Parts: structure tokens; C-alpha cells; sequence
């Protein structure tokens, strides 16, 4: 999607400790929205484990099954470093893989 | 008679403007009792603001504490059509 958070006023700039501001959110249709608002002092304390969107596909990008950047020793090769079986009435058909993680590099 | 000089009816009309509001300062001052605590710190500390204003007769407080006291004024006002 696209939410995102901005200033409803558009002057008064610093306005006065319990002074009334608008909040303009702006973003999907039909999205449900949570917020949080804290002061940065916290953050300056302590700022690890902060959830960001970035994190979120670092997450799902640690959870792909495939495992190499693309071509493969051959045709069966190509399809299981991208994390694709095929198998063909023929015979031809992908390698065995019974490992749920990726093999790890030399380095 | 003769008609009045120069700043002499100036200064009245800001002194009648500002005799207006604080007639129901008292009014405003109780209206933010039963609001947020905001309204009711912004109102004390600007009602002293015009109360110092009219009998001191400066011109550059009397100016400020005119359109200061409005303008907590307007927000009790758009704070009770929002409270209903």
C-alpha cells in the first residue's frame, strides 16, 4: 500500500505544549491503522528492535527458499537452486532435496 | 465641544474592545471547567494578560492580550460545538 503521516496545519510552526493539531493520514481504502506517538528522548536511550517495513521483507527475504542467483548445472540444477520441482511423464524430473535451508557457501 | 484629538479616540476603542471581552471573561473562565485542562491553563494565563492590559493602558499589551484573549476564545467556542 501507501500510508503515510503528515501535519494537517500548515502553519503555526512548534506549536504550544497541549495546543489542538490536526493529524492528516492519508492511505489505502479499507486499511485499519494503529498508532503510537513517543517522545525521541526514548530513542536516544535506546533505539534497537525498532520494526521497520524494510526489516519486514529482510524477514521474508530470510524465509525464500531459493538459493542462488539464477542459471544451474543443468536444466534440473536450474529449477532447485530456484526452488521449483518439476517432474515430467517422460522421467526427466529435479533433484532430491529433503533440507529446508539453503546450502552455505565456502567463504 | 471640540470633537476629540487624534489618538484619544484610537485608544478608546482599543479599551472598549478589550472591556468587551473580559466582561465574559468570567463566563469563558468557567465554560473550560468542564473542558480538557489545556483550555483551562490557556485561559488563566491570558485572562491576566488583559486584566493587566486595561488598567496599566499600554498600547503594545493591550494590543497583543486584544487578539490573544480571542483567540483561546475561538477554541472554547469550536471546543463546545465539538464537545455538544
Amino acid at each position: 500500500g501507501s500510508l503515510v503521516v503528515k501535519s494537517g496545519q500548515s502553519e503555526d510552526r512548534q506549536p504550544v505544549p497541549g495546543q489542538q493539531m490536526t493529524l492528516k493520514i492519508e492511505g489505502d481504502h479499507g486499511a485499519r491503522v494503529v498508532l503510537v506517538a513517543v517522545d525521541k528522548g526514548v530513542f536516544v536511550l535506546n533505539k534497537k528492535n525498532k520494526l521497520t517495513q524494510s526489516k519486514i521483507w529482510d524477514v521474508v527475504e530470510k524465509a525464500d527458499i531459493g538459493c542462488t542467483p539464477g542459471s544451474g548445472k543443468d536444466y534440473a540444477g536450474v529449477f532447485s537452486d530456484a526452488g521449483l520441482t518439476f517432474t515430467s511423464s517422460s522421467g526427466q524430473q529435479t533433484a532430491q532435496r529433503a533440507e529446508l535451508q539453503c546450502p552455505q557457501p565456502a567463504a | 465641544t471640540s470633537l476629540p484629538t487624534s489618538n484619544e479616540y484610537q485608544n478608546e476603542k482599543l479599551a472598549n474592545e478589550l472591556k468587551s471581552l473580559l466582561d465574559e471573561l468570567n463566563v469563558n473562565e468557567l465554560a473550560t471547567g468542564s473542558l480538557n485542562t489545556y483550555y483551562k491553563r490557556t485561559i488563566k494565563i491570558s485572562g491576566q494578560k488583559a486584566m493587566y492590559a486595561l488598567k496599566s493602558k499600554d498600547f503594545k499589551k493591550m494590543s497583543e492580550a486584544k487578539y490573544q484573549l480571542q483567540k483561546i476564545y475561538n477554541e472554547i467556542d469550536e471546543a463546545l460545538k465539538s464537545k455538544y
